[PDB]
């Protein structure tokens, strides 16, 4: 997370936001026997501003 | 009388001429709804900047 916050007189907070999340791509986990794999989330990038 | 008056007046006039009367002032103004500085966003691989 990378962020920059701002106070607005209306009692609102504005943030510039960069968010990056995920898990490491692992071809090496070749095993079939682990069908109980640790859950595959994606990889995601977002950048935006919100208030 | 006339001569004294005219002389005194004309000397007074050039004496007071060093008086400086024009002056500068500082006004402070807070923005409530936007970032003051020149604003950078990062796209997936690139920064881009707005005046």
């Amino acid at each position: 997370i990378r962020v920059l916050p701002r106070f607005s007189a209306d009692g609102q907070i504005e943030m510039s936001l960069d968010i990056e999340d995920g898990n490491d791509k692992t071809p090496q986990s070749d095993t079939t026997t682990s069908v109980d794999a640790l859950p595959e989330v994606g990889r995601t990038l977002i950048s935006t501003i919100a208030r | 009388y006339v001569d004294m008056v005219v002389n005194a007046a004309t000397m007074m006039d050039k004496q007071n001429d060093g008086i400086e009367l024009g002056r500068q002032k500082i006004g402070v103004m807070r923005l409530n709804n936007t970032f003051v500085g020149d604003r950078t966003y990062n796209l997936r691989d690139q920064k881009m900047v707005i005046p």
